[PDB]
């Protein structure tokens, strides 16, 4: 609120642990709901195959 | 065949 800041909670509470980079297949792949542009932007992504 | 066969990455340690 205003221009202080304060502790990113939501993240910590998040992110424990880096979630490990596993692939996926066609079937389960499938059913993963379609990739939102807003879930991909600024953020962390990596090559699995 | 001119190339050996590509091998996938999800292999795992199974127990023995």
């Amino acid at each position: 609120a205003g221009e202080q800041k304060c502790f990113d909670w939501e993240l910590m509470t998040n992110f424990r642990r880096l979630p490990q980079s596993h692939g996926s297949n066609v079937q389960q792949r499938e059913q993963q709901p379609a990739p939102r542009p807003e879930d991909f932007e600024g953020k962390i992504v990596t090559q699995w195959y | 065949i001119d190339r050996y066969e590509q091998v996938s990455k999800d292999f795992e340690f199974i127990k023995i």
